[PDB]
């Protein structure tokens, strides 16, 4: 069975994502409005934005995160955020019309409308693909969140200072999630190496939107839709 | 810089 | 009487302001939408890159601008944005309700509106000083386009090289303005010296505001609201 | 820099 540690951080994890997801989806008024060249690029960059401030505000409440220095916390979140961003939207993602919903169908995004913000099917088909392969894991909230948390502490990544306690704060994540697979998700024996290896698509996912997102930020004209937080975590200026 | 990052951050 | 070359100087003008002011403000549900801390800040902040884009159409239309190098023009642009702003809101200004009417109730801004995008009375109610008392000057649209021309192509801009050009175009700028005003407005006798002091106001509007913009925008949880393309202008990185 | 700007004036 599980510790009262590994089951706080559980506690801790839950809690800062329900702290920081939206399940009404009730900000997304707020942004510039979905059109239907490139048009669908202010909305969706709005909506980007939104989540990294987001993604921060949970990796803030990480245990042990906001231990590390600076520019470890900044080196892991440029590095990680698109990962996150796709990861947490899985929880609005639909199988039944292959898209994310959230709320009104004003937002709801499809293949298409991320088409009209610059990227090609060589992101989207393994986005999408990705997204239905991760639904159909049907994690339970605690192994979501576990997994969100450890994506966030991968210490290879570029930039990172502190392998070795970045290791060890991912390390007591696997090893929280592994027996929570273990005691308390029945027929669950496959699931961490599933998982494990959504992991590693996020890798590919992330190194494809780099290359689209380095070509779409190159022209002024399409950056200049962009928000200042979105350039800053997705630049390279780091 | 990355200014906004490090506000976020607290 | 004019000549046909001051004539076709305010036929392109005209020309000029006519393609990138849009009477309709079909344009602002483009915007982040507005609310009534800082919760108008979005809204503004849209509104007024739009409004930059639209003064850089503008001025690539003026007779000479698009043939001083990148750099003067560059200069001028991020010297009298701001300026030109507040001049050509004035079409949109009411002295019935005080405030700038774009449409709907919606795009309705009233002082308390631009008080919760971080400025203050010191701004404020000289601009709507300088918006009313500009309002009741009356002037044709050939006297507004040439005001802003003229006001574009200031010399005593900082970081402004050729003086000597810029100040050529101004002067033809002005010329064709005082006899404009001759021999097409009646009763315009006194029009032209109210003009210039009207320029003067803007220098000061535009001093005050430079000191409000410098304290937003070092705030990094305001200036994250702002667009790249305000933060360029605006900024003070030439 | 002024990237927007240079673009922005063709
Ligand atoms: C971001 C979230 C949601 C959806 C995310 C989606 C659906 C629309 C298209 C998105 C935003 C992808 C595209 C590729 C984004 C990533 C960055 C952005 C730009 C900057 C245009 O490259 O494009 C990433 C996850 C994709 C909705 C909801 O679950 C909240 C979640 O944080
Ligand atoms: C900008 C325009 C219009 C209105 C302009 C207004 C009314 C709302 C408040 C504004 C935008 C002022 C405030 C002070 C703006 C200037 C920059 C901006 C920030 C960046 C918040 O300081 O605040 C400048 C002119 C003021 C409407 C219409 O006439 C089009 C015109 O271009």
């Amino acid at each position: 069975m599980l510790s009262d540690e590994q089951m706080q951080i559980i506690n801790s994890l839950v809690e800062a994502h329900h702290k920081t997801y939206d399940d009404s989806y009730s900000d997304f008024v707020r942004f510039r409005p979905p059109v239907r060249r490139l048009s669908m690029l202010p909305h969706l960059a709005d909506l980007v934005s939104y989540s990294i401030q987001k993604v921060i505000g949970f990796a803030k409440m990480i245990p042990g995160f906001r231990d590390l220095t600076a520019e470890d916390q900044i080196a892991l979140l440029k590095s990680s955020a698109i990962e996150i961003i796709m990861l947490r939207s899985n929880q609005s993602f639909s199988l039944e019309d292959m898209s994310w919903s959230c709320g009104g169908p004003d937002f709801k995004y499809c293949i298409n409308d991320v088409t009209k913000a610059g990227h090609t099917l060589e992101l989207l088909e393994p986005l999408v693909k990705f997204q239905v392969g991760l639904k159909k894991l049907k994690l339970h909230e605690e192994e979501h969140v576990l997994l969100m948390a450890i994506c966030l502490l991968s210490p290879d990544r570029p930039g990172v200072q502190d392998h070795v306690r970045i290791e060890a704060l991912q390390d007591r994540l696997c090893d929280v999630l592994q027996a929570y697979i273990r005691i308390q998700h029945p027929g669950g024996r496959l699931l961490y190496a599933k998982m494990i290896q959504k992991l590693a698509d996020l890798r590919s996912l992330n190194e494809e939107h780099s290359k689209q997102y380095r070509s779409l930020s190159f022209q002024p004209e399409h950056s200049m839709q962009l928000t200042p937080l979105v350039l800053e975590v997705f630049g390279s200026e780091v | 810089r990355h200014k906004i990052l490090h506000r976020l951050l607290q």
